[PDB]
RNA sequence: CGCGGGGUGGAGCAGCCUGGUAGCUCGUCGGGCUCAUAACCCGAAGGUCGUCGGUUCAAAUCCGGCCCCCGCAACCA
RNA sequence: CUUUAAUGUUUGAUGUUCUAACGUUGACCCGUAAUCCGGGUUGCGGACAGUGUCUGGUGGGUAGUUUGACUGGGGCGGUC
RNA sequence: AAUUCCUUGUCGGGUAAGUUCCGACCUGCACGAAUGGCGUAAUGAUGGCCAGGCUGUCUCCACCCGAGACUCAGUGAAAUUGAACUCGCUGUGAAGAUGCAGUGUACCCGCGGCAAGACGGAAAGACCCCGUGAACCUUUACUAUAGCUUGACACUGAACA
RNA sequence: GCUCGCCGGAAGACCAAGGGUUCCUGUCCAACGUUAAUCGGGGCAGGGUGAGUCGACCCCUAAGGCGAGGCCGAAAGGCGUAGUCGAUGGGAAACAGGUUAAUAUUCCUGUACUUGGUGUUACUGCGAAGGGGGGACGGAGAAGGCUAUGUUGGCCGGGCGACGGUUGUCCCGGUUUAAGCGUGUAGGCUGGUUUUCCAGGCAAAUCCGGAAAAUCAAGGCUGAGGCGUGAUGACGAGGCACUACGGUGCUGAAGCAACAAAUGCCCUGCUUCCAGGAAAAGCCUCUAAGCAUCAGGUAACAUCAAAUCGUACCCCAAACCGACACAGGUGGUCAGGUAGAGAAUACCAAGGCGCUUGAGAGAACUCGGGUGAAGGAACUAGGCAAAAUGGUGCCGUAACUUCGGGAGAAGGCACGCUGAUAUGUAGGUGAGGUCCCUCGCGGAUGGAGCUGAAAUCAGUCGAAGAUACCAGCUGGCUGCAACUGUUUAUUAAAAACACAGCACUGUGCAAACACGAAAGUGGACGUAUACGGUGUGACGCCUGCCCGGUGCCGGAAGGUUAAU
RNA sequence: AGGACCGAACCGACUAAUGUCGAAAAAUUAGCGGAUGACUUGUGGCUGGGGGUGAAAGGCCAAUCAAACCGGGAGAUAGCU
RNA sequence: GCUUGAGUCUCGUAGAGGGGGGUAGAAUUCCAGGUGUAGCGGUGAAAUGCGUAGAGAUCUGGAGGAAUACCGGUGGCGAAGGCGGCCCCCUGGACGAAGACUGACGCUCAGGUGCGAAAGCGUGGGGAGCAAACAGGAUUAGAUACCCUGGUAGUCCACGCC
């Protein structure tokens, strides 16, 4: 059974990447939220 | 040509392959071909605008010159190839000062013969020039639509275009479906029909045939569901309805003309 | 069990709905036409209105019971 | 009052012609090495087309809902 | 007959025996000609029927070989559970009783077994019905609506006939 | 440590992906491991990743994304031009041995190579966002010639062997060698060169292209392997020497021939068919704008520079993904000995393991299997499951048919080993010798050696000779669907769907239609022999009657009829 | 040449059995079907919730689908338990 | 070997002989516009159909398809079937004239092969008129016949089949 998870880090970063979120008014919500809860991990990064 | 395949295999029974065997098997000229990346059906919002179209086979770009703007040149014709995007085959030719372009094969079109635009060239299959010039009467092909454009209509395999009559700037044509078209006299056209006219009798045969071809298999609406498609439905192929698109509006009966800024060019609708 | 429809000269069918008077075709009897039959033309008779009661001035007719016949329903687990 | 004849006038329904509005997913040149676009000559149509507003018709493509109850279980029939 | 309710209709063939199968008869409840009809070689992890070959599937199981089950040592769960000094029968009863009544019987307590019961355990029944519940879908259910289409007004003007 | 057993086209050795110190070492055993544990991927401490040639970054580009202006849209935002990113693509350059507790085409030893900066010298015209060439390509099939690699032989070293033989047709082990450079083969491709002119390539061109001529018959280009060299070098069986008894130092013979042979290489070839098979840049080359005693270009030589980042270990699994040290899934390369068609399979080499609960008992019963008298589907919903058939060559093969098939139909015969034909044949390869030559990696000629089917006859062992693994059940009737193909991932794989074909109808191109408030795209850089919709669904014989109800289409006169 | 045949790797999942608090939240075992094509597969993108996709089952869209998940309307409403 | 067999060569004649490619007018149907009015069409009689939305009729223009009045004749050609408006190109056969030439090359012919009207069939176009099937209206005892109003396949063409 292929688990619903085959990673890979460089499909990770162009679509759930920092600079990926600085792309739209949407993504910019995020991190307003991320950084309203005080997260330390803003986003999965490196 | 038409030659039948003999029965061999379930899948090879039904196959009539055209032979032509005028085209050239060398490799098609480099410097007119360029890329035409594949699309299938997607378009700039990446939805399936248009059904049963994506898959195929990789096809390179031809550059056809309808235009054939050149005046007084005569033209050796080099030889004949083979056309993946056009039913049409198309003629390598070469102009007297020496520059290669393609253009759509007429009937009696040999490797090696000569053809000339403008309003110099006599009658041969190949010859281009406005029709405010041409022989009431003449079967031509390539004809376009505004003056400078290129080309239209009458393009396809053993497709002819006959003039009715001439009235000052406006040709009385007769299109393939039969409906009469009042055309500029300032457009230019090509004398002979297109040949390749054995190509209605080519028949594929196998679904791979159309797969690699580059079609997509079609699904009926009385075995879909209603939920999809304004057929389906019923456990046992009930149809009852009016049939219609999967978009509503009535088929089988429901003419969709409204154009307007076009009607007074048509003399009589196809029929 | 329940719903709807029908039963009218010898046969096949109108008429009923909006109650008093019954029609068409065929068929039968009789005549003519022909050597003769059929066909055709002409003339006429023939209907307890399935069955009984009730209501009404009056019942094929309106209602109900009964009998026969036709179609539908006779179900979901 | 009816039938009517000419003129002045008043809007309206068509026909054809015309070019400035406008359309131009025609050609050419430039911005510009750029099949986008904008503009300038020219060509082709033409007061249409297309669009805004109001309105008749169509419309299960789509949306929101309705689709009675009693009933020797409900349904059917029947009934209120 | 993928269709025939009645019906396993009737005749003939295959079996000693045939509600199936095969070929015909037409009384087709309710086949039928692109919501295609009748045939059709080949193909088919397709459906039904039959024969040969070969076998434990069967008459009826018998034995042997390995891993568990079993014993010892180490580690060590789960479903479930009001409380139990937790017997059979006859009757009674929210109507099929281990517990009430009557009577009989039975030393206390383990392990391996087997599953008739404890209407056993698991899923706040999927069946039926209800709620002036929801959700999708249908159309000649009601009212609206995108789209399409019609005419007028405006962008939109000059002329004569 | 000694035996046994298991995989071995993997349960092996390494990369990409993806984890992130799990790698190595010492120490410790509470917690972690379904058991103990001085063991360990557990805790604690220390060490380890060394690059101009590997990869990435980088030069360039596709699908596609963002997108100066701009078009459009309540706003957000959407789209798109020039550009700019984005590889799974293309583009410069290194191989061998040794060395560590762990890393090495990275360090060391030896031997080569690439791209630029700068300087000097001898010469010469150079020169873009522009042109041309090149880059640059499909599938399948057949074939020649080699290599990887392996066996045998020769030679070299050792032994002659605890039970009968073994100094000989005996046994075991080794017999390894690259990148580059030079010559430039098998084989493949294309006719070279010189002169003139030109509406052609946005401009221009000496580059390309076309069109006329002359001379001669070759030249040029591409190209595995071999042969030399690289190398009187390294490695090297086995000894010689010290043992912390793990290993280290030193020394060291042979190192060739032949045959067989890849899916690797030539091949990014050739033939053939069709469904007709990226782009750009690096490179090469030509000019415009211009600069010219220059700057620069070409060639040689010297020197300098080649940065940044990853580099440990696992990588078909106890380290990724499945909550677990989970019988699952995971792309790619290399892939030997024997039989065998084969990467099947059985047994083995290299290499890596015995799967982290065992000791007894051998009960019923349960799971995986073997065998079974007589009979043979009598079982049952049903021949479900097992059983049996199963290879190659050859003999031979029906109804029907679209004349391809059906078909490997069905049904049978011979298969071991040895000898003889023949101190192992046909066939294949091919040294030496001989001759010639436009002289080399040449061609005839010649045939040793080596390798090696199969057929025929005879003899002989056994019940059985495709003796194991492996390896079709077949025939007859017939429904349905043509067929290969597709689907309910996780109860339905079929007659359901798709299918080429046929039919109707829509559409004259700013086409219909679809997405989208719009712009703009798809359709299609296609155009009626085209495209969209629907229905049926190979082929063959055919496809009747109805225009009432409903829908569509045509004609609009009249009645009715909103806005104004 | 072939949507050709037999048959590994490979892809899929028809039959039977084991398993069902399993070794595993669909696998193993012994047989199967395709296996040069309508093929399989890696890397990298596009299409998105009344929308996407679909050789069309109302199957698939992160083990969940006749309408995904998450937050907020919302302590929605419940004549029912 | 010689010719009275047959065949060939030199010159002309008539001809719907065949194939392919163009061309013309009359006539019919269809469409649009102008003039114009209640019938038109049809038969043995009648009716369906067509028409007051204005047909038919008449005139003008245009697009189509097939067949070719008169000449035309028991005339001509060809093996037969069959073939006729005109023209061009390619081309077969028969006949007559006066001679020459080869020297029996002749005749027929199971099997075999080829041609072959119409109807019919397939693939692809064309579609005016005519008209199986079918439909309506009459006639009729019945009329799925004869009559009339429409009308698909076919009839035409290129390539094959029978």
């Amino acid at each position: 059974m292929k688990r619903t998870f085959q990673p890979s880090v460089l499909k990770r970063n162009r679509s759930h990447g920092f600079r990926a979120r600085m792309a739209t008014k949407n993504g910019r919500q995020v991190l307003a939220r991320r950084r309203a809860k005080g997260r330390a991990r803003l986003t999965v990064s490196k | 040509a038409v030659v039948k395949c003999k029965p061999t295999s379930p899948g090879r029974r039904h196959v009539v392959k055209v032979v032509n065997p005028e085209l050239h098997k060398g490799k098609p000229f480099a410097p007119l071909l360029e890329k035409n990346s594949k699309s299938g059906g997607r378009n700039n919002n990446g939805r399936i605008t248009t059904r049963h179209i994506g898959g195929g086979h990789k096809q390179a770009y031809r550059i056809v010159d309808f235009k054939r703007n050149k005046d007084g040149i005569p033209a050796v014709v080099e030889r004949l190839e083979y056309d993946p995007n056009r039913s049409a085959n198309i003629a390598l030719v070469l102009y007297k000062d020496g520059e290669r372009r393609y253009i759509l094969a007429p009937k009696g079109l040999k490797a090696g013969d000569q053809i000339q635009s403008g309003v110099d060239a006599a009658i041969k299959p190949g010859n281009t020039l406005p029709m405010r010039n041409i022989p009431v009467g003449s079967t031509v092909h390539n004809v376009e639509m505004k003056p400078g454009k290129g080309g239209q209509l009458a393009r396809s395999a053993g497709t002819y275009v006959q003039i009715v009559a001439r009235d000052g700037a406006y040709v009385t044509l007769r299109l393939r479906s039969g409906e009469m078209r009042k055309v500029e006299a300032d457009c230019r056209a090509t004398l002979g029909e297109v040949g390749n006219a054995e190509h209605m009798l080519r028949v594929l045969g196998k679904a791979g045939a159309a797969r690699w071809r580059g079609v997509r298999p079609t699904v009926r609406g009385t075995a879909m569901n209603p939920v999809d498609h304004p057929h389906g439905g019923g456990e046992g192929r009930n149809f009852g309805k009016h049939p219609v698109t999967p978009w509503g509006v009535q088929t089988k009966g429901k003419k969709t003309r409204s154009n307007k800024r076009t009607d007074k060019f048509i003399v009589r609708r196809r029929s």
